[PDB]
DNA sequence: TAGGCGGTAGCGTGCGCCAGACAGGG
DNA sequence: CCCTGTCTGGCGTCCTCTCACCCCTA
RNA sequence: AUGUUUUUUUUUUUGAUUUGGUGAGAGG
RNA sequence: CCCGCAGAAGAAGCACCGGCUAACUCCGGCCAGCAGCCCGGUAAUACGGAGGGUGCAAGCGUUAAUCGGAAUUACUGGGCGUAAAGCGCACGCAGGCGGUUUGUUAAGUCAGAUGUGAAAUCCCCGGGCUCAACCUGGGAACUGCAUCUGAUACUGGCAAG
């Protein structure tokens, strides 16, 4: 049922006395199609390990989004350390208007339709984690109406 | 103008069946459907996002038999109607006249009807149309005229027809060999394996 | 033979969610029927009961 | 590789009881 | 219509084990 | 006392529980 | 524009396939050559040829030029301890901004109306050329300017605190 994309593989080097050792570290995010989403930041010497560490830290430390049907609620800013990003909720049929590291993890997501551009850097692993933030500050009607003391109609 | 080579292969390089071929034969046995084509076709790795994405768009083109120009236009003219783009582009793509005959089974290939179209033999509410593009607007009946309803290619179309699944947004007759396209379909109505949101991510860029 | 004794257009698919045209051999994106051969990629139990 | 006595008729013949309807005789 | 004979339908132990056989002719 | 003074060799991935009947033999 | 005639007949190329970037193999020595940025010294998917593929298609490439990407002059929408970036320090005219309360005005501001904002172009709903491009009816828009009539919270002016 859950979903999951390697958003990016690099390869990182530790000198030593006899030379470079070489390892892997390996991007992924996870979710099930819904609010609740997952990255994962795994390293090893060889790559497929490191991706499966990267699968099994995404599959922990989840995070809920409050999704309104397909798109979000409402434009919402996330930043982490140089990645600063937009991101703007968007009419059914425009799809996942989005670049790159960002984009995976919108998909799994299960968000369909967004309009989302990146300033700033876009190192995968900073915008990733600058777009959870983002997402997970977004929150809902219902919310803000238990927030405030109101009716969800008053607040429309 | 127009795609004049190997079909099968189109359909191999896409991975599924595209339905180039009549279907009286299985394509499994005309072609290495599962195996891409050319010299290095059992070797498969994973694409990327940007060659997923043109994949689909290609299926989809292929599928219908349009030209990349043309195809922008339909997506641009979906992305200026209301409602959803994808949902839009696909009703213009089977709004197309050659189209339309196929899903009446008077052609047993889409490239078949659109030869027919072509030749002077389909006509919407009495006039001969000749542009495949043409698109059907709803309520409009088109049919064979009388000089081509004598073809044994028609009749063998409409057999190959009744034996495939009939469409809902049309109505047709075997012995007048003539329908009505009633209403432009719904998303619902088509099939699900086509990606509509990939192609319109594509042409976002 | 479609449509004979022996179906499955009428009765079902022979196989557990493997359809006979060969298009689906899923169950996570179930539900959607086959559109070649028209057989609701279902369950093989349900030639016991149609 | 493809179909239902085999024939210019006749094959059947060695269980037995009960029971209830269908009909024969008067 | 009131018997009285005929007819044709029902039924006839359980469990297990073994074996062959499962178109040829036009 | 002094060093920019011989520049050089390795990124990602295909499968785990399976099979029938009529008849002659034959144990209580 | 329509009808008749014959016969698949007269009708497919260009670029690319190291990564970015869709598409891979074989054969020919830091030469010959490639190149937008980041190969070639004898097993080159990067040069040239071939086969195979990919993308466009009566076009396909290259060059030039503009916007984009470039939030890379940042109104929207950036920065300045160490990355470029705080005047060596002050005073201070012009300029910019200006505590709090009441009254008044109505300049800014807002609302409504009138006049104009040529037509064409753009966009919406339609119509006509077989379709389309194209043509075309009506609308919307032209974010503005000018006036008149209001509103007076805020900013301003004036008067008192």
């Amino acid at each position: 049922e859950l979903q999951e994309k390697l958003i990016a593989v690099n390869r990182v080097s530790k000198t030593v006395k006899g030379g470079r050792i070489f390892s892997f570290t390996a991007l992924t995010v996870v979710g099930d199609g819904n609010g609740r989403v997952g990255f994962g930041y795994g390293k090893a010497r060889e790559v497929p390990a490191a991706i499966q560490k990267a699968m099994e830290k995404a599959r922990r430390n989840m995070i809920n989004v409050a999704l309104n049907n397909g798109t979000l609620q409402h434009p919402v800013k996330g930043v982490h350390t140089g990645s600063r990003v937009f991101m703007q909720p968007a009419s059914e049929g425009t799809g996942i208007i989005a670049g790159g590291a960002m984009r995976a993890v919108l998909e799994v997501a299960g968000v369909h339709n967004v309009l989302a551009k990146a300033y700033g850097s876009t190192n995968p692993i900073n915008v990733v984690r600058a777009t959870i933030d983002g997402l997970e500050n977004m929150n809902s009607p219902e919310m803000v109406a238990a927030k405030r003391g109101k009716s969800v109609e008053e607040i429309l | 103008a127009r795609y004049l080579g190997p079909k099968l292969k189109l359909s191999r390089r896409e991975g599924t069946d595209l339905f180039l071929k009549s279907g009286v034969r299985a394509i499994d046995t005309k072609c290495k459907i599962e195996q891409a084509p050319g010299q290095h076709g059992a070797r498969k790795p994973r694409l990327s996002d940007y060659g997923v994405q043109l994949r689909e768009k290609q299926k989809v083109r292929r599928i219908y038999g349009v030209l990349e120009r043309q195809f922008r236009n339909y997506y641009k003219e979906a992305a200026r109607l209301k409602g959803n783009t994808g949902e839009n582009l696909l009703a213009l793509l089977e709004g197309r006249l050659d189209n339309v005959v196929y899903r009446m089974g008077f052609g047993a290939t889409r490239a078949e009807a659109r030869q027919l179209v072509s030749h002077k033999a389909i006509m919407v509410n009495g006039r001969v149309v000749n542009i495949a593009s043409y698109q059907v607007s709803p309520n409009d009946v088109v049919s064979i005229r009388e000089k081509a309803k004598k073809q044994s290619r028609v009749k063998a179309a409409l057999e190959l027809a009744e034996q495939r699944e009939k469409p809902t947004w049309l109505e047709v007759d075997a012995g007048k060999m003539e329908g009505t396209f009633k209403r432009k379909p719904e998303r619902s109505d088509l099939s699900a394996d086509i990606n509509e949101h990939l192609i319109v991510e594509l042409y976002s860029k | 033979e479609r449509d004979g004794l022996f179906c499955a257009r009428i009765f079902g698919p022979v196989k557990d969610y493997e359809c006979l045209c060969g298009k689906y051999k899923r169950l996570k994106h179930r539900g959607v029927i086959c559109e070649k051969c028209g057989v609701e990629v279902t369950q093989t139990k349900v030639r016991r009961e149609r």
